[PDB]
RNA sequence: CCAAGCGUUCAUAGCGACGUCGCUUUUUGAUCCUUCGAUGUCGGCUCUUCCUAUCAUUGUGAAGCAGAAUUCACCAAGCGUUGGAUUGUUCACCCACUAAUAGGGAACGUGAGCUGGGUUUAGACCGUCGUGAGACAGGUUAGUUUUACCCUACUGAUGAU
RNA sequence: UUAGUGACGCGCAUGAAUGGAUGAACGAGAUUCCCACUGUCCCUACCUACUAUCCAGCGAAACCACAGCCAAGGGAACGGGCUUGGCGGAAUCAGCGGGGAAAGAAGACCCUGUUGAGCUUGACUCUAGUCUGGCACGGUGAAGAGACGUUUUUUCACUGACCCGGUGAGGCGGGGGGGCGAGCCGGGCUCUCGCUUCUGGCGCCAAGCGCCCGGCCGGCCGGGCGCGACCCGCUCCGGGG
RNA sequence: AGUUCUCUUUUCUUUGUGAAGGGCAGGGCGCCCUGGAAUGGGUUCGCCCCGAGAGAGGGGCCCGUGCCUUGGAAAGCGUCGCGGUUCCGGCGGCGUCCGGUGAGCUCUCGCUGGCCCUUGAAAAUCCGGGGGAGAGGGUGUAAAUCUCGCGCCGGGCCGUACCCAUAUCCGCAGCAGGUCUCCAAGGUGAACAGCCUCUGGCAUGUUGGAACAAUGUAGGUAAGGGAAGUCGGCAAGCCGGAUCCGUAACUUCGGGAUAAGGAUUGGCUCUAAGGGCUGGCAGCCGACUUAGAACUGGUGCGGACCAGGGGAAUCCGACUGUUUAAUUAAAACAAAGCAUCGCGAAGGCCCGCGGCGGGUGUUGACGCGAUGUGAUUUCUGCCCAGUGCUCUGAAUGUCAAA
RNA sequence: AACUUUGAAGGCCGAAGUGGAGAAGGGUUCCAUGUGAACAGCAGUUGAACAUGGGUCAGUCGGUCCUGAGAGAUGGGCGAGCGCCGUUCCGAAGGGACGGGCGAUGGCCUCCGUUGCCCUCAGCCGAUCGAAAGGGAGUCGGGUUCAGAUCCCCGAAUCCG
RNA sequence: GGUGGAGGUCCGUAGCGGUCCUGACGUGCGAAUCGGUCGUCCGACCUGGGUAUAGGGGCGAAAGACUAAUCGAACCAUCU
């Protein structure tokens, strides 16, 4: 059954912490301790080790990461650029 | 009066560092032959927590250029880099993320993180996690780069400065609230003793400018000038404005 | 005490202006005589005793005392003078009963009798004041109550000439 | 019902991070009411244990001018003593808390002292630190502006003092030599490059070539040098200055 | 060995095997080989695993502290009985046996998972591998060589008693205080709770006797009333376990919550259900639970022990945490959150008499340093005159030395 | 002889003990015998008191060694100076090695050692200190004393050199 | 409907602490102790030893607290 109506995984804090801050690390918890598909094996067993450190279980291939989350936006927008501005440089 | 908390935390005492588990000092290659005119190809070992700090830490292996030994390089981890990915350092390395390379080569608008602030000195700006510097320009008549720092200054470097492509890893870790003070005690049991911070109005006169009083009052303007004493300089030191910051 | 008035009449049943003479030390003052090599500082509780300037009761006198009720006055302190809500309260106010619900003293009786609510240390909050440290017969909250086996007095207990 | 709660608000003297208003959970935090409960009380009684108590043994201390019954008087304005009265009878036991203005501690309150200390500041006099100008370390060359070949100043450069970073001070500067392109009528130059980017391997302690020398009987054994690994230089390499 | 008036084939005690070596159970494997899997399968309490090779077969390795064996029955122990100097490791008989069970407790090994803005030492020391400089003998009495099996010699120095705490330590003392650990039986019970008991230990805490006055200190009980007491329900008291039912306002939807409020609870005799091993059935094993019913007692049953009183509100602080050792535990402090401020390293902040000195800093703005407010929710208005802070300056009054 | 010892009763601590062993600290308090002067807040025939004598046995259990946070020399700097700062930072910081070459000596003189010099090769980059709970090879069973034993004896092993 | 077992989560022992009785005691057992009643009890937890910070100095989740019974400036000797 379900048993919380909207507190979810912040159900373990009780009442703490006031229902925005619950609200606002709920995002992160999940994210947080999920399970990434690995890019380089396929098997969905990517997890975080540290904050910013990925390993997979599977085929043991560690990446730096994201705080919470696997590859942060900043990152992904960063590899697309710097992979423009070397076609531009060797043409 | 007696000496402040802020003036005791420079004697070292029981205000030093706690470096008792920290891995060792994250630093670029020393530049060498290799780097000055070519690349160096390395493998990315391991990817570590160091106490104490955000990012994460590269363990790579170079090959030594004169000698039949390896060596162990504790680099910066730029986000997205991998184990047993090869990286390479040096002029003539390719722009790829985790690359280093002099920012003289690189071309405008390149993300760099662990960038060098003077010709050699092994990374010192946009370390923190999650940060990086931009390229703005290089003037190739007087070698001299101009580059954007995480705080937005903009400064002057020798081109011949390296660094590393892409940004570093362990980003966003700022979005996450603490919500508890114990989580709060252990951030900073690895770092320094720093916590938990008591408020100047909460002291006696004998030990704080702004102790004192029968309400917890200031009773003085909290902006504090550039030259005042130490003992004397708390609050908003040299403070050019105050309040909200309202627009641009 | 005098007696202009009041009391329908009528100064003096009962009151009593303008004036004036006293008493008391349960009010506050004034003073600074004793105590600063310390006389434990409010109130309550408990307990005894004393005063009378008498509320009640006994015996009386006078009324604008028909009766009832009441008022004034005498001898008078023997016996009483209570249970409660609010307040630390003294003081006050009300509820209820009562014959009546009088007023006081004893180092403003009584902390080696208690309690510690208040005041009156050190913590802390608010307001006003101060640049500040800090202050406030301004509010608020938390804040250690020591000793008797000596002498006397007293209560009882042996006893003594 | 001087308490509490809800309203009102010209609020002595409420009020917005000197944070305002709120509000679930939480509190050995402050307060009011109610149910239940009860010896808190009306109004006290009884019971148990350990004391106290008496005995054997053993055994201090605080405190003490002399002491120790009252009334009034006067008196340093509240006497145990003195005056006038009341009166007074050995030695003691268990209790008691009226008195000894009982003990305890040279009053913490208050005032005085030309006695302090903690703290504050717009007190007085200073002071570390800090900002700033001058002189010295402290040099070389160009110009610009001046003054009378010297000399003041501004700017731009220099390096060698001085400083900073890195390295196990490991290839710096200049030239030579070789490869890819460009181009004038096969050679010279404009001028660039110095052999590593697919893979989570390996990679040192010389191959080869040229020249000399030695031991043993042209053949076996054993060495040296050079190139391979360009040449010459004055600061290790950079950054400042 | 105890009990035996009656009963009890009864109750109590006791009923071994070291290190090291060998062998074997058992446990683990992210180790190999065959093979190729959807009608997807395997699988745990949970998980989790597979075309990067699942199921199914057959292997290999690691730990084996478990059992057998050499040790080793010769020793030890129980019992019975003999000697002696009788202060003998004295001598003999018999025995040291067979099974069951468990969310049990203690330890240990292993597998797998969760938590971290926390990632949880270093070095001595030992070992394997890659490489192949070298060495070894010329067919033998073979050589270099050997981490194999035996055999030979040695291991110096200092500590070691006992107390380890209501009497061996510190508090002036044999001081109701303080002071770091290890092992840890039966019953009841959720239980390392309380209560009783075995092993082991002790003698009531630096004295005894006789009384049973007052006042105490510590425990109890009290008719009728039920806070009228008091500053105040201080103190005491009521509630209490478990099963079943039932549960409001408000809420940050997590709570509130054991809300509040009821019923039940003993003893005894039964019934039903819940499993394992062997060969939709038969046989033999077994360990505690749950539910239901009858009967039964003077309505007494969580019978001792253990064990929340509750509700409606107001103020303050969000919470958990901390604090004046010895009069204040709080509304004070901290806190996450929020908002300012300084700083790009010849730097910010700070230390230091001193320097090519030092902390932050094994750091680099998602950082370090300095302040205020104090979770969440909602909002945070106006004032730059004052006092501060800050920015611009030869345009430019005053302004030291040189 | 209330208090010592033995025997028997009745009780308590009740495996988080009033049980059995240690660390720190104590330092002979341990054990046997004797005394009952003083001390053990009564007593004592008793004591941790006094007196006279004994008692602690190791390659294997610890220290010893390692490094930890840290402390601390030299070089250097500072300092009037005793000195201080500093710990790799302004240092010619290695006294070592397989192998090879020259001699000098020796002995199971055969041929192998040793030695001196030369050649060659050489990062560790920080003297030293720092734990009786961290790291750290290797000892177990039985017996034995008044008091010691994983230490003595018996038996059976093991590590290191 | 099950399974699962999070938490600066709740009752509660050891441990740590110390609310009220304004209890005991107050020439004490004690120059701060004792009884009941109480707070917390997986964490910002409790604790041994080693180590560092030294007196206008340290250290302080801040009480002018603590710094050997001494703290709004320790203790020791000297000036004296
Ligand atoms: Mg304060
Ligand atoms: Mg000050
Ligand atoms: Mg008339
Ligand atoms: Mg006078
Ligand atoms: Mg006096
Ligand atoms: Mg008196
Ligand atoms: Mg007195
Ligand atoms: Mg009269
Ligand atoms: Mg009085
Ligand atoms: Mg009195
Ligand atoms: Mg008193
Ligand atoms: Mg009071
Ligand atoms: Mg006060
Ligand atoms: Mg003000
Ligand atoms: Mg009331
Ligand atoms: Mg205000
Ligand atoms: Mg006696
Ligand atoms: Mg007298
Ligand atoms: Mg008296
Ligand atoms: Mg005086
Ligand atoms: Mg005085
Ligand atoms: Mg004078
Ligand atoms: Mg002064
Ligand atoms: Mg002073
Ligand atoms: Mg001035
Ligand atoms: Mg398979
Ligand atoms: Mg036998
Ligand atoms: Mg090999
Ligand atoms: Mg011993
Ligand atoms: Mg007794
Ligand atoms: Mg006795
Ligand atoms: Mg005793
Ligand atoms: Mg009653
Ligand atoms: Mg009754
Ligand atoms: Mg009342
Ligand atoms: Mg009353
Ligand atoms: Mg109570
Ligand atoms: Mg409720
Ligand atoms: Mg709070
Ligand atoms: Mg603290
Ligand atoms: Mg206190
Ligand atoms: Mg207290
Ligand atoms: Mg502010
Ligand atoms: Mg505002
Ligand atoms: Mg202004
Ligand atoms: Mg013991
Ligand atoms: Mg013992
Ligand atoms: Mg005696
Ligand atoms: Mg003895
Ligand atoms: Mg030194
Ligand atoms: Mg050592
Ligand atoms: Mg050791
Ligand atoms: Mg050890
Ligand atoms: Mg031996
Ligand atoms: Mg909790
Ligand atoms: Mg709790
Ligand atoms: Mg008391
Ligand atoms: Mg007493
Ligand atoms: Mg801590
Ligand atoms: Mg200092
Ligand atoms: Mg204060
Ligand atoms: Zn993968």
């Amino acid at each position: 059954a379900k048993r919380t109506k909207k507190v979810g995984i912040v159900g373990k804090y009780g009442t703490r912490y006031g229902a925005s801050l619950r609200k606002m690390v709920k995002k992160i918890e999940i994210s947080q301790h999920a399970k990434y598909t690995c890019s380089f094996c396929g098997k969905t067993k990517m997890k975080r080790r540290a904050v910013g450190i990925w390993h997979c279980g599977s085929c043991m291939k560690t990446v730096a990461g994201g705080a919470w989350t696997y590859n942060t936006t900043s990152a992904v927008t960063v590899k697309s650029a710097i992979r423009r501005l070397k076609e531009l440089k060797d043409q | 009066g007696r000496v402040i908390r802020g003036q005791r935390k420079g004697a070292g005492s029981v205000f030093r560092a706690h470096v008792k588990h920290r891995k060792g000092a994250a630093r670029l290659r020393a530049v060498d032959f290799a780097e000055r005119h070519g690349y160096i190809k390395g493998i990315v070992k391991d990817i570590i927590h160091d106490p104490g700090r955000g990012a994460p830490l590269a363990k790579v292996v170079f090959r030594d250029p004169y000698r039949f030994k390896k060596r162990t390089e504790l680099f910066i981890a730029a986000e997205g880099i991998h184990t047993g990915q090869f990286v390479y350092c040096g002029k003539k390395a390719q722009l790829n993320i985790g690359n280093v390379l002099p920012v003289g080569t690189m071309p405008e608008g390149t993300i760099v993180c662990c960038l060098e602030e003077k010709p050699g000195d092994r990374g010192k700006l946009a370390r923190a996690s999650g940060n990086y510097a931009t390229v703005i320009s290089h003037n190739p008549e007087t070698k001299k780069t101009r580059v954007k720092l995480p705080s937005g200054s903009k400064k002057v470097i020798s081109s011949a400065n390296r660094a590393v492509v892409g940004v570093v890893a362990g980003g966003g870790r700022i979005d996450k609230p603490i919500l508890k003070a114990g989580r709060a005690y252990h951030k900073y049991k690895a770092k320094r003793n720093c916590w938990p911070r008591v408020r100047g109005v909460a002291m006696n006169p004998v030990e704080h400018p702004f102790g004192g009083g029968n309400h917890q009052h200031i009773g003085k303007p909290s902006t504090i000038r550039r030259d005042a004493p130490a003992g004397r300089k708390v609050g908003l030191i040299a403070a050019r404005r105050t309040g909200r910051l309202r627009g641009t």
